[PDB]
């Protein structure tokens, strides 16, 4: 009952998926071989007659080298070989190759493997899709997959975890093109999308974890903690739970306005030894500090539309209610005039788990806030500007047109982004 | 008129419902196993109203537990009196309603409603003389509100001859779970106005204010709020559970309290207001009990009674006290506050006295008033509804279930008519 | 004046004058029963209209989902068709340019023979 | 021999019936098992079985079983045959329309069949005595349905009522004024003589004369039963005044609609004082504090006056008492009626229930006077009706049970005509 | 994307091609017999990109040697690594091209092209995942230029789906007095603009100036020039040959370096510049390495980068060094020389670091720049072309092979268009 199928697309999707499933195994006491010496964890893990716990997940990439590491790694026994799907050559950082040229060759196979997982569900909640905005596969193949999932599963909820590009850790010059093209194509097929700005995570690792030059492993371990907080409400039976349907109804007022800002606290270096444990009020207040956000933007000069607080660890409702009561009296946190009771709270008793050999310190209690703010439209503005700089000269466009795309798709996608930025302006206006 | 069938729907309904059964089981001398270990013969005289007698001389609540998710009912089963309930009476789905009235009423809940009606029918057939149904639910969620009102509709169709009574918890931003609570509440009130005979309006805004202001609890929890609700529910059903001069039944209550069919929403009140666990060091006098029960601070619906007029009132005093003194004080209240009682309904205040006091109190008083001031509660929901509906905020979650914007306009319109109807009788003269 | 002294074993009576002077039921019950029966019939017909609306809601939800699938199927078929036409055209134009090069090269070699 | 069938309808009718039959048993020396070890006069109210058992010529009817179930399991359970105690499943919920139309239709034929069985055992049936409240759904609704059917089945027989008029101090429903006017309208042409008992008058007599701080229905009913017993004593003993039911109509009712006599009783003394004289108890008959209905006869006109004495009384003392009342009091009769009194004396003294509140007395008197002052009771009830009906408050409960809104105004118009009739006769 | 098929045409192509295989064979631990005698497991990880594995655990270059005269290919066969090449892959004529582009492209070379394509086809079919082709040649002669561009055209027709990459040696009067080199170069550039995806411009003018001025060799020979070419070729293919974060392939390089299809001529650069068979007594620091590779003296094309703007840059540092220091220095260069990088191509400088340094150096840096300053090279060839064509000098050599004066006019016109397109983007602004 109430199953969730995770789909990891391209390098970023796959590598983040590795970090998430490794963490889930530690949280639930599942060994790398699938043996588990609550039952809520069955939403993410199926069980075989041999007692093996297998992830309800599919890993897909157009090149084999990333997924080949999963196939030969520590957790190779965890996944059925048919859950790990690879092609021969990648999308060469081109949205058009992930969507058409290369993607078309593997799409049917992927949908068949997803159908097999869906058949094992007695009450499928929906899908969780992990991908980058910048990759040719992460952008192109994900768009193609989302469109096909809407045909095969109608209106079934589809949630994304999208990696927003950063110059500090970029892989291609055309990432802004792939980001706008995938955003345009996926917009009507996604119900809720959690964006993760790689620059925000990079900054958090440098400032809060004292890592001079963060690696993808450092970034992914932090991301996995946030993804775990979002999914903990589905994998554990706590005091107050939030199902996928409760996330969407509480966070998304308008279909297009579906990009919540995630904030997590506390992020403490393992090497720090005198810090006494932070209270519910202290960690809750940290959720309104820009230094703890997953996307770089300024909510103080924006309006809130929704606020969801996901606590984990030693947390009691009395302390949460007191912390929320003081947030309500803060003039510096402005809600839109059309939203009378903007809060949804969830509490999971299981404390935050930390990976052995990791960078994060173990804490008694943590919280992840998912807020719907007009300030997130700053992330779109920055991406659209990069797109405009290149597109004004038609730089690199020939690579996409060479793969059968029409130049008109670029302006159609960009017009949709301009309309989206306009939508965020309009929702903030008083009635 | 003997048996009542209790139904509890959704998280709130099952939480206050479990507390109700804990409270009255204690009063009737029923332990968590269902065995009678009391002393007074009066505890058993009318125990058939709420309990069925099972083999082994056991007493089993005539209660049906409903929810679209297994979570809350696992918590009920694990609770203090969780083992007293009939296991076949737990009817639950797996999907949940996601605080969506449309999911509870039209889609997920409509798939479970027939399973519930089968249990209702089985309980109803074992009644020598079924008087009606009593439903506990909130109006802000999706199951208690959406599925609860769907159940009421189905029950009215199958048992048009029986009384439908509800304990409806009204939402407040002071104690909120979802942003769409005003939508769910408006759509539910629209159903209640048409399909219930008596509704007890339990306002979370009032319960929070009582806990915060009077009881000085800086951070009130649902457990603190539910202590006030269980006290009210025990009081309001004392006349049904214990022998008395008033041969109390659900129909006679409606006949004497409801002058106009749509105006059946009651403002309950309780005195003394006590906090969870902390021991009342003094006994309240009859004049103090009377003053307090009519005090706005003691009302369970966030409405100032002095802002309207009482159409009808039913007061119940519990504990060993002077019936002469109760009569004198009640008369004094009416003579001194004559401008708050409609002149065109002669002798509109009925008083009952029960010798058995509740647990922890030597004497208490429960109040049931049909006041035109209740329009303030509906105006509050209506304002919250309009603030969102004017921007069509969150509407796609309801239209996604097949609902039309027409249905929202009609529910709002019907609630606005209910408000103007209360205002009409507030202005009416002899 | 005391008059009419009446006596009996259990007592006696008299008068003292101070001053002289100077199918239809069945018809009503059946007419009331027809009114109650009519009221109930109209209320249950009102509830039957409610059940009809409930059917229309859950069926409208199914019809919107089907239309969403249909339009997404058509949109995708449109995208993949336009892309195949474009790729076919780009490759066709490339091969035609190279066919022209081969025609030119033959002309160059033919021209060389004539210069002898 | 001339028999009388008593019919007790609803809670008030039944509970008063218990008090009356208990008192009758004590007066006649009949035990709770029906045995009478012993005067044929009591046979007007009691039949006899081949086993020597004396059984009341009575029917107890209620739409709900709990009141009559107390009779079935009580002290006097052996006195009544099971068929005489008739109950339904659910009551009229304080609704006239529910008792008369909906629930009442289900049991009316059964009740008439049980009454027909009693009537078949009579060799000269006088008529019926009907006990009921004005306020109850059964007492109002079912009684009016029963009275209409009795007029069809028993045309020339007398029907006397003992009706409990509602009081705020002991009320049970907000809609009692509606039920009272509806039943009064429907029953008016079917009743020959009706003795109203205002619960407020009985309540105040218990508080004032018996020192009971908060009177119960047992206290009220025991006092009522003494008055009912005084009225019916002439039918149960070899009397000379009011010896048959038709004599009540003859002596008290000059006009068919104006058939509501005012009863007054004396002395009412606490069991917890030298014996009062014929003059003292007779003078108490003209004191409003001793009336069964609250009103002021001093500002009204008499049409008839009947004095019913019980105990140690001789005509010489009665005549002397009346002679002094004439010279001291202003008691005004209508110009068309003789200023006078019909006097009855029954040598049997008043019986008191052991463990009761009333003191045993050597002599007592009950006055039955037809005075226009009783129209004050109608005025009070009509006013309460008007206040609610002007807003149509609670009317939907009656219309829901098949009654039409027009019946309310038809009943109210009849009451307005009745009040006008008392004014025409008293002006 | 794994295997690359190497082709070397003409005297120059075979001479630099042999040096390329000598250099990378040494780096990969391959001896002249084809046996692996190295130590590092990293030498073999991506060996399949350039080498086929033969029986006896031998490694054979996936190279095809072409020339219209037997002379050079007898010298290759007799050379140090001459025996490593597959004997069936030597395809040669007898006639020679006599530095006549028309002979290589239309007559003598057209008679040999099918024999070459047979060998290309055989090599290509043995590839699990062919990336593309790499051709080494000069543009001044007749075989490398004429037959080389004919080969590119034929290969493009048969494998339109693969990448075509060339190492093109540009002529200079300083190095060669053969007067018709400007004709052959213009005729070749005309072909390259249309049929290659990426071309590394190796200018003999730059190589001569480096040898003469910097290395102080009064009389530079081809062996001296080729030392700089083999250093460049080793550097620009390091990412393809060794495992790295950049999952380097030929297509991803084109996609990220070429914003406009015709502008695919790269300016390679190297640091430190060293002389043949000479021991380097000192190691160059990261700041020195960075400064030098962006300096005009270190460019393999005779163009001053300060006379244009960089559209895109790819840098590769080799040797054990601080990646933090490399990042700081690269950022410093961009911040201090911001006016030499186009503003309308965000994030247009990519850096890679390889632990393996080249032979004789503890650390080095290779640079690949797509600069608008390359128009100086084409303007130089164009001026030399016009000087001759205005007099119709030596034209009878070409018309004697069947060519028309029209073809000269068209090739000159196309190269003049290429120059004005570089100028257009040099002048382009963000606003
Ligand atoms: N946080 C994070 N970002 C990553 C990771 N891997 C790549 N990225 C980012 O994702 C973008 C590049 O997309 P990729 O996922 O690597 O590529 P892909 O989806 O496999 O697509 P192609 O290889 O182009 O077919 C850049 O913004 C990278 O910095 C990872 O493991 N974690
Ligand atoms: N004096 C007297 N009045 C009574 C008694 N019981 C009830 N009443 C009065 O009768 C009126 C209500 O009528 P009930 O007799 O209780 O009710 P009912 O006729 O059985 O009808 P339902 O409404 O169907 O229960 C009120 O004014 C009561 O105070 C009693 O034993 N004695
Ligand atoms: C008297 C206070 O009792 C509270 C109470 C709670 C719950 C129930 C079901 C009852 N039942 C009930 N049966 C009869 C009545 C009853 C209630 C109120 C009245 N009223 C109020 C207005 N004027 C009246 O005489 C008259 C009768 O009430 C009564
Ligand atoms: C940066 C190391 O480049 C040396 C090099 C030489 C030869 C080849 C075939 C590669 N291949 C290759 N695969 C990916 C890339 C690549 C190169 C440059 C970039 N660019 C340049 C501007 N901004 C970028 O992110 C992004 C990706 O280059 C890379
Ligand atoms: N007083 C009270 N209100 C509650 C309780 N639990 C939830 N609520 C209220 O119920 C509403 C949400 O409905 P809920 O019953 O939780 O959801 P449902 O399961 O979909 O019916 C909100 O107004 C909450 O504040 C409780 O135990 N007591
Ligand atoms: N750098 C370099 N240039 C060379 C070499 N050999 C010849 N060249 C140049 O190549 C051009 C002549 O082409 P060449 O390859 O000798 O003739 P082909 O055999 O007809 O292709 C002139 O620009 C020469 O300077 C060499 O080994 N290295
Ligand atoms: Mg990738
Ligand atoms: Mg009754």
């Amino acid at each position: 009952m109430r199953e969730c199928i995770s789909i990891h697309v391209g390098q970023a999707g796959v590598q983040i998926g590795n970090a998430c499933w490794e963490l889930y195994c530690l949280e639930h006491g599942i060994q790398p071989d699938g043996q588990m010496p609550d039952d809520s964890f069955n939403t993410f893990f199926s069980e075989t007659g041999a007692g093996k716990h297998v992830p309800r997940a599919v890993f897909v990439d157009l090149e084999p080298t990333v997924i080949d590491e999963v196939r030969t790694g520590t957790y190779r026994q965890l996944f059925h070989p048919e859950q790990l799907i690879t092609g021969k050559e990648d999308a060469a950082n081109n949205y058009a190759r992930g969507h058409y040229t290369i993607g078309k060759e593997i799409i049917d196979l992927v949908l068949d493997r997803i159908r097999k997982l869906a058949d094992q569900c007695t009450g499928l909640q929906g899908f969780l899709v992990f991908h980058s905005f910048g990759g040719g596969t992460g952008s192109g193949f994900t768009s193609l997959l989302m469109e096909r999932l809407s045909v095969d599963y109608g209106k079934k909820s589809k949630l994304e975890f999208s990696i927003y590009p950063a110059p500090q850790v970029s892989t291609a010059v055309v990432e802004p093109y792939n980001s706008i093209l995938t955003t345009h194509t996926t917009l009507e097929h996604s119900d809720c999308a959690f964006m993760v700005d790689n620059e925000a995570i990079y900054d958090i690792c440098r400032r809060n974890l004292d890592i001079e030059r963060p690696t993808y492993t450092n970034l992914n371990r932090l991301i996995s903690q946030i993804v775990s907080s979002i999914t903990a409400s589905l994998r554990f039976d706590g005091a107050l739970n939030v199902d996928l349907t409760e996330f969407q109804t509480n966070l998304v007022p308008y279909p297009r306005i579906h990009f919540p800002l995630a904030t997590y606290a506390p992020v403490i270096s393992a090497e720090k030894a005198y810090h006494e444990q932070l209270s519910v009020a202290e960690i809750t207040n940290a959720c309104f500090e820009p230094a703890n956000q997953m996307v770089k933007c300024d909510p103080r000069h924006g309006k809130y539309m929704a606020c969801c607080l996901l606590y984990r660890g030693d947390v009691v409702p009395k302390d949460v209610n007191a912390a929320i009561a003081t947030i309500k009296t803060k003039r510096s946190i402005q809600f839109v005039d059309w939203c009378p009771t903007g809060f949804k709270v969830g509490i999971n008793y299981q404390p935050p788990t930390v990976v052995p050999g990791g960078d994060l310190a173990k804490v008694q209690r943590a919280v992840c806030m998912l807020s719907n703010t007009t300030a997130i439209a700053e992330a779109w503005a920055r991406l659209d500007h990069k797109f405009d700089l290149m597109y004004a000269k038609r730089a690199f466009v020939h690579w996409y047109v060479g793969e059968g795309m029409e130049e008109g798709e670029f302006s159609e996608a960009r017009e949709d982004m301009a309309a989206l930025e306009k939508d965020y302006e309009e929702v903030g206006v008083d009635s | 008129m003997r048996e009542i069938v209790h139904i509890q729907a959704g998280q709130c309904g099952n939480q206050i419902g479990a507390k109700f059964w804990e409270v009255i089981s204690d009063e009737h001398g029923i332990d968590p196993t269902g065995s009678y270990h009391g002393d007074s013969d009066l505890q058993l005289e009318r125990i058939n109203v709420y309990y069925n007698e099972a083999t082994g001389n056991k007493y089993v609540p005539r209660a049906i537990l409903v929810d679209l998710e297994p979570g809350t009912m696992d918590s009920v089963r694990s609770g203090p009196f969780g083992q007293i309930f009939r296991p076949d009476n737990f009817v639950f789905g797996q999907s949940g309603a996601g605080n969506n009235w449309a999911k509870g009423h039209y889609t997920e809940g409509a798939e479970l409603v027939d399973s519930v009606l089968d249990v209702v029918r089985k309980e109803s057939e074992s009644c020598d003389c079924l008087q009606g149904f009593q439903l506990t639910h909130s109006l802000g969620g999706g199951t208690g509100s959406g599925m609860g009102t769907l159940l009421i509709s189905k029950i009215r169709e199958e048992y048009p001859d029986r009384i439908m009574n509800t304990f409806s918890v009204m939402p407040s931003p002071k104690v909120s779970d979802t942003v769409v609570e005003p939508y769910n509440a408006t759509l539910s009130v629209h159903q209640l106005v048409e399909n219930t005979d008596e509704t007890y309006c339990i306002d979370n805004e009032a319960l929070y204010d009582i806990c915060f202001r009077t009881l000085k609890l800086t951070t009130p929890t649902y457990g603190d709020l539910n202590h006030l609700v269980s006290a009210t529910m025990s009081g309001v059903t004392t006349c049904l559970r214990f022998p008395g001069q008033l041969n109390a039944d659900l129909r006679k209550l409606a006949v004497n309290m409801v002058p106009f069919p749509r105006l059946h929403f009651f403002m309950p009140g309780f005195a003394p207001l006590t906090s969870r666990g902390s021991q009342q060091y003094r006994a309240l006098t009859v004049p103090e009990l009377t003053q307090q029960m009519f005090d706005s601070k003691n009302m369970m619906a966030a409405c100032d009674p002095r802002h309207g007029r009482y159409l009808t009132v039913a007061a119940i005093f519990r504990g060993r006290m002077s019936m002469k003194e109760v009569d004198e004080q009640m008369l004094n209240v009416q003579n001194k506050n004559s401008s708050y009682f409609v002149e065109w309904i002669p002798n509109n205040v009925k008083t009952a006295v029960c010798d058995i006091p509740p647990r922890g109190l030597k004497m208490s008083a429960t109040f049931i008033g049909n006041s035109t001031a209740i329009q303030e509660l509906f105006k509050r929901i209506s304002e919250q509804f309009t603030a969102m509906f004017r921007r069509k905020a969150f509407l796609h979650w309801y239209t996604g279930e097949g609902m039309d914007e027409m249905e929202f306009t009609e529910a709002e319109s019907n609630m606005n008519d209910l408000v103007s109807e209360y205002q009409q009788y507030q202005d009416a003269t002899a | 004046e005391v008059i009419e002294l009446n006596k009996a074993t259990s007592g006696q009576s008299w008068e003292v004058i101070l001053k002289p002077p100077s199918e239809e039921i069945q018809k009503k019950l059946e007419a009331a029963e027809e009114r109650r029966k009519y009221q109930e019939a109209e209320l249950l017909k009102h509830l039957a209209e409610k059940r009809e609306h409930e059917r229309e809601v859950i069926q409208k939800a199914i019809e919107e989902n089907n239309n969403f699938i249909k339009m997404a199927k058509e949109k995708l078929a449109q995208k993949m068709e336009s892309n195949k036409e474009n790729r076919e055209a780009h490759l066709a134009a490339m091969l035609e340019r190279l066919q022209e090069k081969d025609k030119h090269a033959e002309e160059v070699r033919k021209n060389k023979e004539l210069k002898e």
